[PDB]
């Protein structure tokens, strides 16, 4: 890594969790290669001999730890360790069968959730497939729940080598969509034909969009559909590329302004010298975000709190 | 959402807040305190002599960020530590010559001053002191004795003395060395010591290398001297100070001699006159003066204006934006408060240099408020 | 029969004589006096603390002709001003780290020393003190108290303390930091203070960046410590001092541990031992030692060897030819006179640095004679 | 022109004599052109419009003085005046009739000097043209003096424009060369037939060689001759070229070691800093000249005294 470039800066105290994430990344096949450097010099290169083999991925993870654990743990002042991480989120898999089953049970906990209610004279809902003697729609016996739309479970042929895959199998519904006492025939309910699989390819299941009803037409409905798996990117960062991580021998200063006790801006200035342009640019990014809604890399929402990062030049004299 | 930090950084500072406004306020304070502990410097020693040395060591032959020069200098301007009157107009000389203005005791050259001279000029035993090393003595024998002049000569330095029978003749000696090259000169009354110090920074502002001279005239006389008239020739004159410093008679006298109508920058007192210098558009532009110096006004004692004398050249040449000197020992005047307010930009000040010890805290605090520091 | 002189030359010097021999003699004296007023420097202050500061200001972060470095340094080595015993072996550390060896009072960090630290490291209010700025404390709490260590930390510097339960363990702490990389180490007795100072310049001589460590051992013990044995490993050892400093028993002990026969550089007294260091071909080559340092021997008081302590790193790194330190307060020994005579070339010496006050005139004069200065 | 160059360094106090020499040089036609510089800048160029005209040479000399006299006379510290002097000694003449007559009187002051003494029985000398009754040489009446050999005076047709020329006219001698009582006839005295003129073309009359007797044969003389004008180069310096002269605002320090009171080498070192290499090279040149025969530019015999020149860097501190 190079000073001031885009990338992550881990403090010494947190080296263990950082390496664990790289290990997990190697294990779940997110990370294809990691080039390791002690200070400015490249000392090693970690990569599984074949990504499709579990043993090779574990071997890579063990080697990574074995190499760096002493260097990081005993890191002196001015010393640092840089990781250049060739990653590709599309290759990421679910390596644990327990994790796949944990998603299936998560999906199964929705089975009783009603998607469409039984129809009334006022409101559209579930009606019977055949009309009464007079040629008007009659209410359905039961509401449309998730259990009626699809069943869940992991797909056959999964393994720790290749990865497990939670699968959704579309059900069958005879009941249709309409109003009770209406002459127009109930609209057929389109069950999920797509997005039936989820391998977890660097994404997580968006439950706001997954197994949701989509009525088309408005006042006069013409089509009703229920979505399959609709995912969301678990991070804002690009799917493929290379990322730089750096561990340094510096203490982390958490300044929570909402806390009962925190370091005042005065005492912080007293303790460190900050680059004026680093501050001014951060301040401008805050003012711009406050007044105009303009978002920036410099100021960001993390865990219900706006935060800025400063790496001061050094401590202040006196 | 992060950058790769330097290996030498002492901490990772993460400042968090539920409300963006509370963060805004914190980061604003941080900026202020950061800049203030960086750009609000005091430059003072235990003596007036030490203050001048501190100024020289900080700004001349210095690696300091705002130094006037980083290499050794070839010129010193020396002034009698008590005699503010003799060296009164020496600041523009010091500016033009790229020289510190040092203070010395009249009888014996102070060892402190001797050491600083060696340092700032880079004088050494093993290296020859060529004829380019020059020391100007601003004042007669009653301010800087022959004993001191000979002691400077003995060290191996060229020593030129700029003096006359009185303050007026001495000012012309100094003003003559500076030269009236840009068809412009400043005039101050004999008793207008604070006024000369108000304008000294402005006079010290160089244009194509040249500073502007300051001439002291007898403010209660019927006419100015033949020597003053001869020196002033046909130049534009700005009189600094009120009627009680330079009379109506003297203004006419200067008008007649030069043939050009002299301007007058003045107030009811010294602090008002100081404010007017800042307000004057010819000397400073509104919303473009960011660098400021502060020194005592000399209300308690007149000779305590030597701090401003030593500082004025530096103020004139400061960074890439000339600075005024605000004259205030115990309290800022109402006129000064206003003056700075109109002078400083929307962003606020970027440099504040307190010169000397006995300047009251309220003064610096007021200045810090006015400059948003 | 003439050259075009520089415009800045103060005089045209024509030296005439009827007899070429009378001219020869005059021009010879001129050369001597010219070089002597150029290369015979005294570096001393009123205190021992000031002397160390003077050394730092002259040789570290200095534009001086013989400076060890012209840029700001990253390391200081600090020693208790009274405690010669604790910091005894610190000179080679100071050398290897490119650091001045400064002296401080035990309880309160001296303002003089604080100022020099800022200067030599280029510490400023507006600039961050990154983690590369380091201060080594050579000695325990009885030499440099916690109060001083905390005061150094408070200013924003990293402070590492090299100490142990006694002088022996403390020396190993210091020696361990230096490192035994070139398969060579020096050993001195607990009371052999002058001996450690005789060898300090030699230890301070760098080879591919590394200095040579000095270890203090209990000279009257049956064996040296397990820690000393472990540190010394299988290295060549030169014992400095006679039987009364380091016994026959200890020599055998070191022989057995290392498996290599240790050398012994010693005399009947401290001045003789000092002479022997110079005479020793491993440390200095005959007719190739031109640069010389002189400091007090500590006969009057033992703690007055701190001048040599501060000077020794500089002596080791001096110019392009390492210098010894001649130990002499009132008088040079006969052995020293001889030693220098054989050390100096036919041409004579090129540099002589007196360190500290209270060195008698005869001593410097004798040295000037021996070096033909 | 430039600081390290070969050329002359005149101190301020001696500016008047220096300019006078250049003026004289312009007048006597030694100097064809002088380019003048105040400090680093060239300010003027002096040259006669036609060298063969006296008036033009005088005009050049007046202009030279007029230009520089104030600058030199009021020269401040650090200021200097450089003269680049295009000269040619072969063009040099004796432009004053008083100077030509001064040489004639210089020659006439030798008129009584005896060249050959009257002969004896032991030593060769002047004998009579005719031998005695027995056929042996008899002593001459008078010795051979310079007045007997030639008369002196300036030639007709000279002028201030073209130059004057001192002329020598051979006399006549009846007496011959031999021993008294010798049978062999006295040898005829060959008077000067050549070198009868002297224009002074950058050369001066060598009186060691001029009007000197040259006896040929040794023990048995066969010929006797008296030379005319025999000249010598008045300087070792080249006939033609360009010379750099510089005036500086420095005081000259005369250190005569033979004097009753002089500046000791100590006090001299105390007052100025000298370049070590400047001294050591001078000292080495003295030692080399003392011990071996080795002559140098650095050490020179001038006015019966060995001297070195030093231009110190500056004054010494304290």
């Amino acid at each position: 890594a190079t000073t001031g470039t885009q990338g992550y800066t881990v403090v010494k105290n947190d080296w263990k969790k950082a390496v664990k994430q790289l290990q997990d990344g190697l294990k779940d096949n997110s990370i294809g290669k990691i080039t390791v450097s002690f200070n400015d010099g490249v000392v090693g290169e970690v990569a599984p001999k074949s990504a499709n083999k579990k043993a090779d991925r574990d071997a890579a993870a063990e080697k990574l730890y074995n190499l760096v654990n002493t260097q990081l743990d005993k890191l002196g002042d001015g010393d640092y360790v840089d990781f250049s991480v060739d990653y590709n989120l599309e290759n990421k898999i679910i390596t644990n069968q327990a994790d796949a089953e944990a998603i299936v049970t998560k999906l199964n906990s929705l089975n009783e959730k009603t998607l469409i209610d039984i129809a009334t004279k006022d409101t559209f809902g579930m009606v019977s497939k055949t009309q009464d003697s007079e040629g008007k729609n009659v209410a359905a016996t039961k509401a449309l729940k998730v259990k009626d739309v699809a069943t869940f479970g992991l797909k056959s042929g999964g393994s720790e080598d290749t990865g497990y895959v939670v699968e959704m199998k579309a059900g069958a519904v005879e009941d249709k969509y309409g109003k009770v006492g209406d002459s127009t025939a109930g609209i057929a309910i389109n069950l999920p034909s797509t997005g039936l699989e989820y391998a977890g390819k660097g994404t997580t299941i968006d439950f706001n969009k997954t197994l949701k009803v989509d009525v088309t037409g408005g006042s006069t409905p013409s089509a009703v559909a229920v979505s399959g798996f609709v995912t969301k990117d678990d991070t804002d960062l690009a799917k493929s590329g290379t990322i730089n991580v750096r561990v340094i021998n510096a203490k982390e200063e958490s300044i929570d302004i909402d806390a009962s006790s925190y370091t005042s801006a005065e005492n912080l200035a007293k303790r460190y010298v900050f680059d004026p342009d680093e501050i001014s640019e951060a301040y401008k990014a805050i003012v711009a975000l406050q007044n105009d809604g303009i978002e920036s890399n410099l100021v960001q929402l993390v865990n219900g709190k706006y935060q800025v990062i400063f790496y001061p030049e050094g401590k202040r004299l006196e | 959402n992060d950058t790769i930090a330097s290996q030498d950084t002492p901490a990772k500072v993460v400042i968090k807040a539920n409300k963006l406004k509370d963060l805004k306020d914190y980061v604003d304070d941080l900026k202020t305190y950061n800049n203030t502990y960086s750009n609000v410097v005091t430059v003072a020693g235990e003596d007036r002599i030490e203050t001048a040395i501190e100024l020289s060591s900080k700004y001349y032959n210095s690696d300091d960020k705002n130094a006037i020069t980083d290499k050794a200098v070839n010129d010193i301007v020396l002034v009698g530590s008590t005699s503010i009157v003799d060296g009164l107009v020496a600041s523009p000389l010091a500016s033009e010559k790229t020289a510190p203005l040092l203070l010395t005791s009249k009888d014996k050259l102070d060892s402190s001053v001797k050491s600083e001279i060696k340092r700032v000029m880079n004088l050494k035993s093993d290296t020859g002191i060529n004829t380019s090393k020059k020391v100007y003595l601003a004042g007669g024998v009653n301010s800087i004795s022959k004993d001191v002049e000979n002691e400077l000569k003995n060290m191996g330095l060229k020593v030129t003395r700029l003096s006359g029978e009185d303050r007026y003749e001495t000012s012309l000696a100094i003003a003559d060395e500076i030269g009236l090259d840009n068809d412009k000169a400043f005039v101050v009354g004999g008793t207008g010591l604070a006024d000369a110090m108000s304008i000294a920074p402005v006079a010290s502002q160089l244009k194509d290398g040249d500073a502007t001279p300051i001439v002291v005239v007898d403010g209660k006389a019927k006419e100015i001297s033949d020597d003053a008239k001869s020196f002033l020739g046909t130049s534009d004159v700005d009189i600094i100070g009120g009627k009680n410093s330079v009379s109506k008679e003297i203004e006419e006298s200067i008008d007649s001699a030069t043939g050009k109508t002299p301007d007058r920058i003045s107030g009811d007192d010294r602090q008002a006159t100081n404010a007017e210098v800042l307000k004057e558009d010819d000397y400073f532009t509104d919303g473009e003066v960011v660098n400021y110096f502060v020194a005592k006004d000399g209300s308690t004692k007149e000779d305590q204006l030597v701090d401003a004398l030593a500082a004025a050249p530096i103020a004139g040449r400061f960074k890439e934006s000339p600075a005024p000197i605000i004259l205030a020992t115990d309290t800022l005047s109402s006129d000064q408060n206003v003056a700075v307010s109109k002078a400083v930009p929307k962003d606020g000040g970027t440099n504040l240099v307190q010169v000397g010890k006995g300047i009251a805290s309220s003064v610096i605090n007021k200045m810090k408020d006015l400059l948003d520091m």
